[PDB]
């Protein structure tokens, strides 16, 4: 409870004393065209990589949350025995 | 066993305080990643007061 | 202007075919799809060589820079996934999980990392840092039924999604401390007064920069993940995800903070004198082999931060030459950790004893890639420490070199402890492999890339310090592209 | 005048080399009783 | 509504999410507190963009990609909560400190 | 004179050791791979003779086999080899003993593929210490024999192997860093960034700066040449070793600390050597007194000679810190004499343990009745250590005694209390050696003769190694100009360079 209030006392010390460069420019003339011109001129490369991010976040989360009904008792081979869908470094107490 | 043991006392000091520091700093890692989020956020709180002072 | 990202967009096409063939061919793809990702990674390395001669243009409306420093770190992360695929072709096929779905998550972490090195905007830094981070949590929990791998991906998510929100609040402040200006060179022109706002936006971004390189107030995910995660992912997070965090550190703390420079050199000094202590004394009390290489990676991230706090043209060169030779040591030691963890379970020390007569290619490979990690001559890790200490004494820093040397000889004891329990333990003192070692074949699936990944890293560890005259030229060209 | 080391080191060196190559063959006790065995100090 | 009040509110949400990250015992309330941090970031990012550089808004385009990452981090994150729930029969952060001597 | 001679001599047994894993015919124990190590050991020593008898050209100072290549110009380190009169006797000594250290390694059939690898890699790596005129190759070569000697101790050794090898590598690596600290301190002093040993000698360093670098090198070289407060690694790492590992450690490795004292503490740092010379001769005197008393108070035979090796080291340390051309010539002679003498005793201690299997010396007695030729060679090597004239252990100590108390650098009441106290080792060395000679062979009452020591013999190969060691032991003791002719061109320049700083 003191580390969060220490962060909040730190940031409010910053926010109030920092001189912000407020620009008195009339803003946003229908800012849906000024937000989609940025998806293809300025931030084009974040926009294409965010597509690869959503594919990978769909590959992994389908993998991590599916129920393995293809072959559940399948320890496919063995040099020394490894359980299915578990890493070969077996837990051991020294 | 006179002049060796004042430098093998250093072996009993330095070769032992290195291992028991590593067995002492081992318990900084304790699991419970909420504690890991303290030490990350105490470092954020600690490095600003390190740099404005 | 999309010719500067050809090393990364060759990999996105390679990313898609190794995913689509898993849907089309359906686990008969795994007999051919890892070698397509190797030539897809080899074809991404080979297109960085014609980009080396170009005079460092800034493409994509200023949001991406294709200098030699961007190209060096793009090759390190692509070589990191190249050796990771050579390790994981059997390690995750023996787990029963799908091989093509692994290398989709593994190559997304690469193009996340390969785009961090050349990133220049605040928006593109965070998106490419998220692509490396999100793909990392899926990889450490890829086996997904272990309760160590699941607890690894849990604890890495809750610090990873936390520290990338610390990193975002600093990145949001850099948008606000300037008048807009998501560009990092345009930030430095706007802020130079070193107010308290710029210090909070500096500690916040190196709270997330040093999450990936794992300095010890932010290292706490590293030893808990590295024994729970799949061991090739451990070999990738220690080399690829660390070099991307180090490529982020140069492109952020020098392009966007050239005014505030004595502050983060003071913080990364604290981050290095604590990494070399806590990395190389808590590795000293270890039993597991992947957890011993976990605190090893924390301590040898402190050696790379010796060259980062001195701020000279040889400082960042020693930071980059040591990162190159660190690749063929943790792609070599983790290969022999995997190659031993397939022939037997329980890859921990004191189960390694009685080798050198049963698995001599594993024993010679693991020793020469652990001895160089300590920095014994004439191996590649010795010359990496020498140039980090030559550049240390060149500009002050007499206490970092002495702490870099006194912790390197504590580092010799836990690295020679593994060579102790591989060559000096008698044949009446082995725990596993007591007439139990499976008489290594090199003819099954995945073990033939695992041998060419063993052999090529030891050759790049025995000879990469002797023959490191071209590597000192290939690195010192990249440091002309830093401010 | 002084006796120089070079004309007597160069003289004794082929005497030295072809004697170690010969005296390796003539040996005993390290092949027959050998209770030290495969070791050297065990 | 001034610029200072948006950032104090954003720094307060960042403060609340930090308290929710360390004190909460359920593994899903830890994720729910991360979304408080990423929405604390967005309030600076639009609070800045409304008052600083309102013509070519960049912090509103940057606030879009924060929402898309936090959607992808929560989706990946809850699959990790569903993976630890399938093996460990609980979602309780005090019972995941397995790596302790 | 155009062929790379020292570069070949360094890199031949390192390269030839790579064919050791590819040697055919593994007929049980390793026989042809044992002969292959003596093959590329002997023909490597033949090149050290061939480069000496043709292209050394003595009675001139400076390097005489000089090859300054280019390795990393971005750092500034060069592959710069070169042999002057301080390097060339120990370079000739290193090739000589390691040819016999291979030949004494003949019962080693535990891991013979690994053994003769690490012994040939310690053959190229030991010559590489005396030969290189650089700093970051000197620290490379100093730490080059770090792992191929850990693994020599920790595999082939007695009980308390792993304690001895681990204590060794931590003292050795933990003090090698001070070669890197001091070697970088001198190369970045001033404006020139040269790492050459000749260029760093001619640089002018301050007296406050030199006292740091002298204390930096003295903790680095007081470990390897065991200056007595930093000596505790030595009787452990020599108490648990074999006879071929002994002759590389006692015969060669201790001399690298003494060789580098003359290079990097007298030539490069003369003004701090004028201030830290009286502390060395007190440390050299209490090196002789302590080790001779500790040798007499020890029951282990392998540790008795191990502590005896610390005593003869003390005459080097007196002779360096004396500022005399005869004091320095008795310091380099004590390195070559003890290298041959200590190799011969330690080979015979490993020869007696191969028969009796005790090393307790209260469990022995009357061994010389059973074996006669080992006893005949044990006394002839024990009497060599006693500074008995007619052998090189005397003339090396005689030049130190004479060369100390004729020097115009110390006071008369200081010179009396040193030569009195350093000549107690003249009395103390027949105390522990002849008693150990008495309590092993001189005896009617034998051992149990059942459990251990059931066999007794004396091979003709083991006679040959002692015979080859006694030809330079006696031959320098009958004519010490057979080795002083290499020194006096260079030690005439070492003392004269140190003569310019002596009015202090």
């Amino acid at each position: 409870a003191v580390v969060s209030l220490g962060v909040f006392a730190l940031l409010t010390k910053m926010i109030l004393q920092t001189p912000w460069q407020l620009s008195s420019v009339p803003p946003t003339p229908d800012s849906i065209t000024t937000i989609g011109q940025h998806f293809f001129s300025d931030f084009l490369l974040p926009f294409e990589l965010a597509s690869v991010l959503l594919l990978m976040a769909l590959i992994g989360a389908v993998v991590l949350a599916r129920r393995e009904l293809v072959l559940e008792p399948e320890p496919i081979l063995g040099e020394e025995v490894v359980p299915p869908l578990e890493l070969p470094e077996r837990p051991r107490e020294p | 066993e006179v002049d060796y043991n004042v430098v093998d006392g250093v072996v009993n000091l330095t070769g032992f305080v290195t291992m028991v520091t590593g067995e002492g700093l081992k318990y900084l890692q304790n699991g419970r990643a909420q504690f890991y989020a303290l030490i990350v956020l105490l470092a954020v709180l600690g490095f600003v007061i390190f740099s404005v002072q | 202007n999309a010719g500067t990202i050809l090393p990364e967009t060759i990999l996105i096409v390679t990313l898609l075919v190794v995913l689509l063939a898993d849907l089309i061919q359906g686990r008969q793809a795994d007999r051919w799809t890892p070698y397509f990702a190797i030539v897809g990674l080899g074809g991404a390395i080979a297109t960085m060589i014609p980009l080396w001669t170009q005079p460092a243009t800034i493409s994509f409306f200023g949001s991406f820079i294709s200098d030699h420093l961007s190209l060096f770190f793009r090759g390190l992360i692509a070589l990191s996934a190249l050796g990771t695929i050579l390790m994981s072709i059997r390690y995750v096929e023996q787990t029963g999980s799908s091989l093509g779905e692994f290398m989709t998550i593994l190559l997304t972490a690469t193009v996340g990392g390969m785009f961090i090195a050349g990133a220049q905007e605040l928006v593109f830094i965070f998106v490419a840092l998220e692509t490396l981070s999100i793909a990392s949590y899926l990889l450490t929990g890829y086996t997904k039924r272990d309760s160590r791998s699941n607890e690894a991906a849990l604890k890495y998510l809750l610090i990873g999604a936390a520290s990338s929100a610390i990193f975002l609040y600093g990145s949001s402040l850099l948008y606000g401390l300037s008048g807009g200006h998501t560009q990092l060179p345009a930030i430095a022109q706007a802020l130079s007064s070193e107010s308290l706002g710029l210090v909070v936006a500096l500690v916040f971004v190196i709270a997330g920069i040093s999450f990936k390189i794992s300095a010890v107030p932010f290292h706490q995910w590293t030893p808990d993940v590295y024994e729970g995660a799949p061991t090739p992912v451990v070999a990738f997070l220690s080399v690829g995800s660390k070099a991307a965090g180090f490529a982020l550190a140069i492109r952020f703390l020098t392009l966007a903070f050239p005014s505030v420079t004595d502050q983060w050199q003071l913080i990364f000094t604290v981050l290095a004198i604590l990494s070399m202590i806590l990395g190389n004394v808590v590795a000293l009390a270890q039993t597991s082999m992947k957890r011993m290489l976990a605190y090893s990676s924390i301590g040898q991230a402190g050696f790379v931060m010796i060259g980062f706090v001195v701020g000279t043209e040889a400082g960042y060169a020693s930071m980059l030459f040591y990162l190159l030779v660190y690749l063929f040591m943790n792609l070599g030691a983790f290969t022999c950790v995997i190659l031993f963890s397939l022939r037997t379970g329980t890859d921990q020390i004191s189960e390694y004893a009685g080798l050198y007569q049963k698995d001599p290619l594993l024993t010679l490979g693991l020793s020469l890639c652990l001895l160089s990690l300590g920095g014994i001559p004439p191996l590649a890790g010795f010359f990496g420490k020498i140039y980090l200490f030559w550049a240390g004494w060149q500009a002050g820093a007499y206490g970092l070199v002495l702490l870099g040397l006194l912790t390197s000889v504590i580092s010799i004891y836990y690295y020679i402890r593994v060579v102790k329990m591989m060559v000096v333990k008698e044949p009446q003192e082995m725990s596993e492999a007591v007439r139990n070692y499976p008489e290594v074949s090199w003819s099954s699936f995945g073990l033939r890339p695992l041998q060419v990944g063993l052999v090529m890293t030891v050759i790049a560890t025995s000879l990469a310090g002797i023959l490191a005259n071209p590597l000192f030229n290939l690195v010192n060209t990249a440091v002309w592209d830093v401010p | 005048a002084v006796i120089s080391v070079k004309p007597i080191l160069l003289a004794m060196t082929p005497v030295f080399i072809l004697l170690c190559l010969f005296f390796g063959t003539r040996n005993g006790f390290y092949d027959t009783d050998q209770y030290h065995g495969n070791g050297s100090a065990h | 509504m001034q610029l200072t009040y948006v950032l104090i509110l954003a720094a307060l949400l960042f403060c609340i999410g930090i308290y929710g990250l360390v004190t909460s015992r359920n593994a899903v309330r830890v994720l729910m507190s991360i979304e408080l941090l990423l929405n604390a970031v967005n309030l600076n990012l639009i609070g800045f963009a409304n008052y600083l550089d309102g013509q070519q808004i960049k912090g509103q385009v940057f606030a879009v990609f924060v929402i898309t990452v936090a959607a992808a981090e929560a989706a990946v994150g809850l699959a990790i909560i569903l993976a630890i729930y399938r093996n460990r029969d609980t979602v309780d952060m005090e019972k995941f400190n397995l790596l302790k001597w | 004179s155009t062929f790379p001679w020292l570069t070949t001599i360094i890199l031949f047994p390192i390269v030839a050791a790579l064919a050791i894993p590819f040697i055919p015919d593994p007929t049980g124990k390793g026989r042809p791979i044992r002969w292959y190590a003596l093959a590329v050991g002997l023909i490597d020593f033949a090149l050290i003779v061939y480069a000496f008898t043709n292209f050394y050209d003595l009675n001139t100072p400076g390097m005489q086999l000089w090859e300054s290549y280019d390795w990393i110009p971005e750092i500034g380190l060069r592959w710069s080899v070169g042999a002057d009169g301080l390097s060339m006797p120990l370079i000739l000594l290193t090739g000589f003993i390691t040819t016999l250290a291979i030949l004494a390694a003949w019962p080693v059939t535990l891991k013979p593929r690994l053994f003769y690898f690490l012994m040939l890699a310690m053959y190229g790596g030991q010559i590489a210490v005396f030969a290189v005129q650089d700093m970051l190759v000197f620290f490379l070569a100093w730490e080059l024999e770090l792992i191929p000697v850990y693994l020599l101790l920790a595999i082939w050794g007695g009980h308390k192997r792993q304690y001895a090898a681990t204590k060794f590598i931590l003292y050795t690596a933990g003090s090698s860093l001070f070669i890197l600290v001091a070697g970088l301190a001198m190369a970045f002093y001033g404006d020139t960034v040269s790492f050459d040993m000749q260029t760093l000698a001619a640089k002018d360093y301050a007296l406050g700066f030199q006292l740091l670098v002298y204390a930096g090198f003295l903790v680095a070289y007081g470990v390897k040449l065991p200056i007595v407060p930093l000596h505790t690694w030595l009787p452990d790492a020599h108490g648990e070793a074999t006879a071929p590992v002994h002759m590389l450690l006692a015969g060669i490795l201790l001399k690298m600390g003494g060789y580098a004292l003359i290079r990097m503490n007298v030539d490069m740092l003369p003004a701090a050597h004028a201030k830290f010379a009286p502390v060395l001769v007190i440390l050299g005197v209490v090196n002789i007194i302590y080790a001779a008393l500790t040798s007499y108070a020890q029951r282990n035979l392998k540790r008795k000679i191990a502590y005896s090796s610390i005593s003869h080291i003390g005459f080097v340390l007196i002779g360096i810190a004396s500022f005399t051309n005869l004091g320095m010539s008795g310091a380099v002679l004590q390195m070559v004499s003890h290298g041959l003498i200590g190799a011969s005793l330690f080979f015979l201690v490993g020869a007696t343990y191969d028969r009796t299997h005790t090393l307790i010396l209260e469990e022995m007695g009357g061994v010389g009745q059973k074996m006669k030729k080992i006893f005949a060679m044990f006394t002839a090597c024990s009497l060599a250590s006693l500074a008995l004239p007619g052998m090189s252990g005397f003339v090396a100590e005689l030049m130190v005694f004479i060369g100390f108390a004729t020097s115009d650098a110390y006071s008369l009441p200081f010179r009396v209390i040193v030569v009195f106290l350093a000549a107690v080792g003249v009395i103390l060395t027949p105390i522990y050696l002849l008693s150990m000679l008495r309590e092993i062979f001189y005896g009617p009452e034998n051992k149990e003769l059942v459990e251990h020591e059931a066999l007794v013999d004396a091979e003709p190969r083991e006679v040959f190694i002692i015979a080859c060691l006694l030809v330079p032991i006696i031959g320098i003791g009958l004519y010490p100009k057979l080795l002083t002719q290499i020194y006096d061109a260079t030690t005439g320049q070492v003392i004269a360079r140190a003569r310019e700083v002596l009015p202090t």
